[PDB]
RNA sequence: AAUGGGUCAGCGACUUAUAUUCAGUGGCAAGCUUAACCGUAUAGGGUAGGCGUAGCGAAAGCGAGUCUUAAUAGGGCGUU
RNA sequence: AACCCACUCCCGUUGAAAAGGUAGGGGAUGACUUGUGGAUCGGAGUGAAAGGCUAAUCAAGCUCGGAGAUAGCUGGUUCUC
RNA sequence: AUUAAAAACACAGCACUCUGCAAACACGAAAGUGGACGUAUAGGGUGUGACGCCUGCCCGGUGCCGGAAGGUUAAUUGAUG
RNA sequence: AUCGCUGUGAAGAUGCAGUGUAUCCGCGGCUAGACGGAAAGACCCCGUGAACCUUUACUGUAGCUUUGCACUGGACUUUG
RNA sequence: GGCAUGCUUGAGGUUCUAACUCUGGUCCGUAAUCCGGAUCGAGGACAGUGUAUGGUGGGCAGUUUGACUGGGGCGGUCUCCUCCUAAAGAGUAACGGAGGAGUACGAAGGUGCGCUCAGACCGGUCGGAAAUCGGUCGCAGAGUAUAAAGGCAAAAGCGCGCUUGACUGCGAGACAGACACGUCGAGCAGGUACGAAAGUAGGUCUUAGUGAUCCGGUGGUUCUGUAUGGAAGGGCCAUCG
């Protein structure tokens, strides 16, 4: 009945956005289960972060088969 | 799920340290895990903390 | 240290070591020092005579930075392994 | 000495040339919830961040 | 229509010591500086001690490196 | 009646009075009233008990020290651009 | 004492309980002193409160009194490892 | 150099706005206002304030009590 | 089995007198109800006192007795996770609206190979809407250890075979962020799972499942080790309360 009770709010979505340079390591996108799927060079974590494998720029392409969200990096 | 310690099989001391649940699973483990004082993968086998 | 209440850094880390007797009498004297000691060694009482080292110091270990200046002679003074080759360069010796 | 320094910060806070040292936190007494690889890298002397050096070598009477 | 003051004239509130940090300003400079004390005594002497010339490590120790490490790999701190 | 008390009203409240006056009231041979001298004192006395009293002071007198207690509170902080 | 004189306190009477005397008890680091130059019809504590009629039930809690002797249990002992 | 009303306003105005009244100054009275005067609100809140009382709060202590070892001995008997 | 006794010791009872006690008598100091001394008496190794120790002990003492709060008290709530409020990046308050957690798991982890769920239908000789299947239509509505949200065909769902990567040392670089904490992680070295091999594997679809320091305990250790050789204690590393 009674009600007070949140959770302290854990910074989730979109980091580096659709035309910036990554380094090899970086942080895409904090995610709660895949919204952005893993595409050319990015790599898909534990707790479903998208993080750079390579160097370049963000693309954030709708490819393919289910309607999925891509996140790659075009080494531009 | 009271924790039970992992005791290396080779000469050393080294060991791992986990749970398991004594009334469900009560014979010993025996999982092949490495050890890194002699390292190589050998044999734990263990319980008792104290 | 007082953060307003919470647990201060000084009691929330914890404590880490000890700190070595042995050490409270040790020296270093570099090689840019060697040359300021008179009559061609260096001992422990001949690096007392100059202020280059305290009195109650017993173990010197000479290292390496700069130049030895001059061809002395190192009596019950360890030095490292560049410095031993920079003393015995220019003209140095070494004996106990 | 006219001057007394918190003997408590003393033995927490190694002073180097490169700043203050100190451990961390979390490695004590709960060891088996916490992964490998936080206990890997709560194992080493760190150093002190700029927000608590003014606190702590004014504990550690240097300032 | 909150406090305070009837008014005047006197008085009445960031000091001092000792340690320290930063700035400014001087002296000496890989060195600088003395404390007690001595002194026909603000001189001169006294460099014990303090800080600097090297760091790393909890330490032994090793040192332009060192610690961790199985590692001459990585990484931390350091080095005209 | 003296004496001791203090129930009521009114006055007085900057009083004649830091607890009274005037009218009335209670006890008045007793568990009475009173002089003089003495005893008990501060977590300590004495109390037919009310936290009453202990020098106009009392849920812990007064004074002097610790002492310039402490105050995250209140008030104040003085010439000029 | 100085806003409450009362239904409050006290009281004779009552009951409980303690105390065998170097009393229980009180004040006293103690000596001592009060109780008391008294002695159970005395003395302390407690509750009730003349008198008249009375004063019912409960011994689980807690206290107080007595009881075996079983478990527990302190210093001190110091076997053995 | 101290009016009334209606508003306004830290929200109940002699002092603000608008507008009415009102020559200047006493004396005797009366108290409706000057949120009148008296007391750094007693109620309420707050202070990591205090005091004193309570207890089956915590921690202790006086006193009372148990045993050991001293002061403290010999002699017998029961007994391990 | 123990015969007997002494060389002993430990607990009781009774007795004795000599310690001790007497707020008993009588002398004396002395002209003294004090106090000593002598003696007689009585108790008696008890009493009592010192020290150690258990018990009782508001007789007394120093304290404590939380905050938020549409004033305070009462109730409720304090940490963590999910959605809304939240204004299409983050963040964002209320004693605002809704729910949860203080764990499970040695397989519910890893890997290789394989496979889709659920639903209507129509089928009456125990179930009759219903179990077991044969799936025509099907058309993610199933399932996921657990709340909600978000995700799932390379299924992250499901079955089987092997198995421990629920590894050690780290760690480029980011996310988060006052700090302490926290989150993700390519790659490198050492050894391993599976797989023919590319490769996957540093737990689990994801986010809750937790707790600092100081004390102690345990196992190592290259370190220290108060004259020295050792120990004691300390240090570091791993771990428990």
């Amino acid at each position: 009945t009674r009600n007070g009770r949140d959770s302290e709010s854990k910074r989730l979505g979109v980091k580096l956005f659709g035309g910036q340079a990554v380094k090899a390591g970086n942080i895409l996108v904090r995610l709660r289960g895949t919204k952005f799927h893993a595409g050319y060079g990015v790599g898909l974590g534990k707790d479903h972060t998208l993080f750079a494998k390579v160097d370049g720029v963000v693309k954030f392409e709708t490819k393919g088969a289910f309607g999925r969200k891509y996140v790659s990096i075009v080494a531009a | 799920r009271e924790l039970i310690r992992l005791v290396s099989s080779a000469g050393t001391g080294h060991f791992y340290t986990t749970d398991k649940n004594k009334r469900t699973k009560p014979e010993k483990i025996e999982i092949k895990k490495y050890d890194p004082v002699v390292r190589q993968h050998v044999i734990y086998k263990e319980a008792k903390i104290k | 240290g007082f953060e307003g209440g919470q647990q201060p850094l000084h009691r929330r880390l914890p404590k880490f070591g000890f700190v070595s007797l042995k050490a409270m009498d040790r020296a270093e004297v570099r090689t840019s020092e060697l040359a300021k000691v008179e009559g061609d060694v260096v001992s422990l009482q001949t690096l007392k005579d100059a202020n280059l080292i305290n009195q109650h110091v017993q173990r010197v270990k000479v290292m390496l930075s700069g130049e030895v200046g001059r061809a002395v002679t190192l009596k019950g003074i360890a030095a490292t392994k560049g410095a031993r080759a920079a003393i015995e360069a220019a003209g140095g010796k070494f004996e106990d | 000495p006219k001057m007394k320094t918190k003997s408590g910060a003393a033995k927490r806070f190694k002073k180097t040339a490169g700043g203050l040292k100190h451990k961390h936190a979390f490695k004590s007494h709960i060891l088996t919830k916490m992964t490998t690889k936080r206990k890997r890298q709560l194992r080493g002397t760190s150093m002190l961040n700029k927000s608590d050096v003014a606190r702590v070598e004014r504990s550690l009477r240097l300032r």
